[PDB]
């Protein structure tokens, strides 16, 4: 049978399939398609995260049913970045990240030059040349930006 | 069965008091509104109360 697995970038993956096929097995036909390791591959049906060791059947995926794939790297996580604006901006890092790894990353959603953010955590602000990691910076913790601004 | 707010971005259905998309990084849509009633996992409770520990301080 066919189902369709939809991707972020827009496209349509259309794939050969039976009932019985593992999610595992489902990440390895899209592998052989695009190129992309099972590893990095987040598989969505019924608003859930699809599990390896299940089965399209077990999940009540049928014939023609769309699936909607997301992108993650291997070893990451998320953090929140909270502006004083309110707005709260959500990350992909990973402990390995510096906080100017970070800010590069805040730069891209809030347009704002590295050198002109203030991370904030626990209290303290943080130093652009350490890690997530040397911070003890967890999945799902929340930084505060604050803005430096001229004059 | 997942309860919560969908992700327009990715259909996944993410906690109610999670700001951003739990796969895609995706903002909550503004207006989603939390339910009273919600009683958070304990792992998304520990996450709020370190939160409101931090206001404290
Ligand atoms: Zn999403």
């Amino acid at each position: 049978m066919q189902i369709f697995v939809k991707t972020l970038t827009g496209k349509t993956i259309t794939l050969e399939v039976e009932p019985s096929d593992t999610i595992e097995n489902v990440k390895a036909k899209i592998q052989d398609k695009e190129g992309i390791p099972p590893d990095q591959q987040r598989l969505i049906f019924a608003g859930k995260q699809l599990e390896d060791g299940r089965t399209l059947s077990d999940y009540n995926i049928q014939k023609e049913s769309t699936l909607h794939l997301v992108l993650r790297l291997r070893g990451g996580m998320q953090i929140f970045v909270k502006t004083l604006t309110g707005k709260t901006i959500t990350l992909e890092v990973e402990p390995s990240d510096t906080i100017e790894n970070v800010k590069a990353k805040i730069q891209d959603k809030e347009g704002i030059p590295p050198d002109q953010q203030r991370l904030i955590f626990a209290g303290k602000q943080l130093e652009d040349g350490r890690t997530l990691s040397d911070y003890n910076i967890q999945k799902e913790s929340t930084l505060h930006l604050v803005l430096r601004l001229r004059g | 069965m997942p309860v919560g707010w969908q992700c327009p971005g990715c259909t996944f259905i993410n906690k109610p008091t999670r700001p951003g998309c739990e796969m895609c990084c995706r903002a909550r849509p503004e207006t989603y509104q939390i339910p009273a009633s919600y009683q958070p996992d304990e792992e998304e409770r520990a996450r709020l109360a370190g939160e409101e520990e931090a206001l404290r301080q």
